[PDB]
């Protein structure tokens, strides 16, 4: 009474993912999932000068580059000793910031919507599965796909903010070891809370809402998509100097616990994975990459990363859970009204709830309202004006790590110089956390696991395969780079 | 509105998200009214084999008469595994299969950035996968389907709009053939719209007048000097950024920074490093 579903490629997701389950009275009962693409950017790194890497390590993802932007730069800073000044650690935050809101925007109207949304009948909208289990009624419904194009435009201005201070978008040409090539003018300023304004409203009126009420219409959505109810966080956005106050702090959480986070005990493990038997178990600190293709027994371009032994999950909910904010207004409220829960912090929808399908995209629009706060306060902090780089030499062999928190979940670059040119660089990705492969015990990725017991009443019209793994945000250029 | 399949491999989906950030036309005005995408993994409704074999049934019906965009470069070590882009009839689908399956009955194929078009980041130094541009995948393998290349790392929204509309333009006034052909007279030696690609960063570059001064930034926060000194790649680069800028014109790479080459064939080893001149 098994039978095995595949589905390559999962849409409306950023890159090359196959996703494989085993259904079994109604359920999922295994799952597997395939990067399918292999670029093998920690190797195309070796030998260059290391101020290149926060140009070549954006073209791991178009959609989120300045996250790999932003870790690139802050290993290179640590590695060549710069001081980046307070007013450039200001701008970094406002041109990083700002693609949050892209990218949070961008999926869930753009690529996740329409597993909700029935679209105009046009391609790329049709044709679909015949039974899509679109439950709207037809005035939200067009709501949604009224929302869906706003969003297109809001989206573009997201990245017209990014640009002011990052030259362009994709690829920002303004972060830089050092600090931030451009110094914010009042008029620029200006331009760019003119353009934060419209999104802040576009995001409290139209999209935070709009999750709930939808949500509302799928509340059996928020009782699967558990997987391991296990998160990880490593900080980002920082607050001050000292690199150690910042808008998000580390944190992991498992099997009901708060822990504190230690990188020594990340591993990428790769029995699974189509990279050399003799590279497992490796810390970071001495990755190895070395493509394995046609090695018996592995299904993904993916390693799996463990944080000691734990496979655990990143992203807005693995943030939100861990930092545990205050809920939005219109979220207590509508959790109130749409859903009879009473709740004022982010862990009162509790686990069940918050690690479920639904929850992920309502952590992801709460964190969208929760980064409007930060972006305001630095539109206040930044002094218009004052220089905002140093103009560091090229150490002849040293090594430093980036940590920020992708908008889809933690991300870290490190990097070992020697000779004044790049000896190793390995990239820990978010995506990677959560769409990797079975690591060498059998324990399986987190997506993986979250895809156990998701319905599939209808073995013809699966929807919910792909609808969970949607709820991740996946971006499985990020996971395999 | 022509059938358009928009078809990734060894990409990181700028292409796509540059393509988003179109004003005039907007995106939406692009994908309602200008071209028909059948098939887009990113933003496309249905799913695996069956958006797969949607494209297939669109590829039939309009053989020979279908446009095909190709983001990223094409894989052929490891026969194809290296970019697997779906699976029908529990049969794997590789870029290079994929590539020889539709290119053959597209009436264009429009390689978008500088991985499909030159081979760039996926082609560069210290890369195992054989990474190869698509008009050079094509022709290696016999296939005649004319190629335009509308390169960048990512290109800006208008050169790709901008190119479809000029051979759309092209082909409602002198026919399809014929259109086409109209649209190769205005190529350069390297595949690319003169109307975008025509000009040259530096002669056209508003710090022309200190570069000659020999007046160069120090520091990339010195918006006076030339950014010369810096890396800047302007004099060896072939776009019209210095006028239409980019986002909504609210800045490009020279102003803010420095302009790294992203449209030429040889990136990125030919411009790097690229904090040195
Ligand atoms: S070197 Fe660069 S900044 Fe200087 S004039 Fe040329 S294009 Fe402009
Ligand atoms: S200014 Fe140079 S690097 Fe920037 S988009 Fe144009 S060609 Fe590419
Ligand atoms: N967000 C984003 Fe990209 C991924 N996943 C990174 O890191
Ligand atoms: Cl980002
Ligand atoms: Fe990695
Ligand atoms: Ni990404
Ligand atoms: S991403």
């Amino acid at each position: 009474g098994r039978t095995t579903i595949a589905i390559d490629p999962v849409t409306r997701i950023e890159g090359h993912l196959k996703a494989e389950v085993v259904v079994e009275n109604g359920k999922v009962v295994d799952a597997r999932l395939s990067g399918g693409m292999y670029r093998g950017f920690e190797t195309i790194l070796r030998g260059r000068d290391p101020r290149d890497a926060s140009q070549i390590v954006q073209r791991i993802c178009g959609v989120c580059p300045t996250a790999h932007s932003t870790a690139s730069v802050l290993a290179l800073d640590e590695a060549f000793g710069a001081k980046v000044p307070n007013n450039g650690r200001i701008t970094r935050n406002l041109i990083f910031g700002a693609n949050y809101l892209q990218s949070h925007i961008l999926h869930f109207y753009h690529l996740s919507a329409q597993d909700f949304v029935q679209g105009p009948d046009t391609a790329p909208f049709v044709p679909r599965f015949p039974k899509s289990d679109l439950r709207l009624s037809k005035e939200l419904n067009k709501a949604g796909v009224d929302q869906y194009i706003e969003a297109l435009e809001v989206r573009r201005i997201c990245h017209e903010m990014v640009a002011l201070f990052g030259g362009r978008m994709p690829h920002v040409q303004g972060q830089v070891v050092g600090g931030a090539t451009e110094i914010p003018t009042k008029e620029k300023l200006v331009e760019y809370a003119a353009r934060f304004k419209k999104v802040r409203d576009f995001v409290e009126q139209k999209y935070v809402p709009v999750v709930y009420t939808i949500g509302s219409k799928y509340k059996d959505m928020f009782k699967v998509g558990q997987g391991f109810k296990a998160a990880l966080c490593v900080g980002a956005f920082p607050l001050d100097n000292s690199g150690k106050k910042h808008l998000f702090m580390p944190g992991v959480y498992a099997k009901g616990k708060d822990m504190p986070f230690d990188p020594s005990k990340i591993k990428e493990y790769v029995k699974y994975s189509w990279f050399a038997e003799e590279t497992t178990g490796l810390n970071y600190k001495e990755g190895k990459t070395i493509p394995a293709p046609d090695k018996a027994g592995a299904y993904s371009f993916v390693k799996a990363p463990r944080y000691d032994g734990l496979s655990l999950e990143v992203g807005p909910l693995a943030r939100m859970w861990v930092n545990n904010p205050e809920l939005s207004p219109v979220g207590k409220k509508l959790l109130k009204d749409l859903f009879g829960i009473s709740a004022k912090k982010f862990r009162d929808l509790g686990e069940e709830a918050a690690f479920s399908l639904m929850g992920r995209h309502v952590a992801r629009a709460e964190e969208t309202y929760y980064m409007l706060g930060a972006i305001e306060g630095w539109l206040k902090e930044i002094k218009a004006g004052e220089d905002t780089v140093v103009m560091p030499a090229v150490p002849a062999s040293a090594e430093g790590t980036g940590f920020t928190e992708a908008p889809r979940g933690s991300l870290l670059h490190y990097v070992k110089v020697k000779d004044s040119k790049i000896d190793n660089y390995q990239i820990v990705s978010a995506s990677l956390w959560n769409c990797n492969p079975r690591d060498d015990m059998g324990q399986r990725g987190a997506v993986e696991e979250a895809l156990i017991g998701i319905p599939v009443d209808d073995i013809q019209n699966p929807v919910n395969v792909a609808r969970l793994i949607r709820a991740f945000d996946p971006x499985l250029a990020c996971a395999v780079h | 509105r022509p059938p358009v399949f928009w078809l990734q491999g060894q990409g990181c989906t700028g292409c796509s998200v540059t393509l988003l950030n179109s004003v005039h036309p907007s995106i939406a005005d692009v994908l309602l009214k200008v071209i028909s995408l059948e098939f887009h993994p990113t933003v496309m409704a249905w799913e695996g084999e069956h958006a797969i074999e949607h494209m297939r049934k669109v590829a039939e019906k309009f053989k020979g008469k279908f446009f095909l965009v190709i983001e990223g470069s094409v894989p052929v070590e490891a026969d194809g595994k290296y970019c697997i882009i779906g699976e029908a009839n529990h049969h794997e689908i590789s870029m290079v299969d994929a590539l020889k399956e539709f290119g053959p009955n597209a009436a264009a194929v429009l390689a978008v950035g500088t991985c499909a078009a030159y081979g760039g980041i996926p082609a560069a130094e210290g890369s195992e996968t054989g990474a190869t541009a698509v008009s050079k995948f094509l022709g290696d393998n016999g296939i005649k389907t004319p190629v335009v290349n509308i390169p960048g790392c990512p290109p800006h929204p208008d050169w790709i709009v901008g190119t479809v509309v000029l051979a759309l333009d092209a082909i409602k006034k002198n026919g399809l053939e014929g259109g086409l052909a109209e649209v190769v007279k205005v190529l350069d030696s390297d595949g690319r719209p003169t109307p975008f690609f025509g000009r040259n960063i530096h002669e056209n570059c508003p710090y022309l007048d200190k570069y000659d001064e020999g007046v160069m930034s120090a520091t990339f926060t010195d918006k006076v000097g030339c950014r010369y000194d810096l890396g800047c790649k302007g004099p060896m680069t072939m776009a019209d950024c210095f006028e239409r800028k980019w986002n909504g014109g609210v800045n490009w790479c020279v102003q803010n920074a420095v302009c790294i080459g992203c449209v030429e064939p040889d990136f990125p080893d030919g411009k790097s490093p690229f904090y040195q001149a």
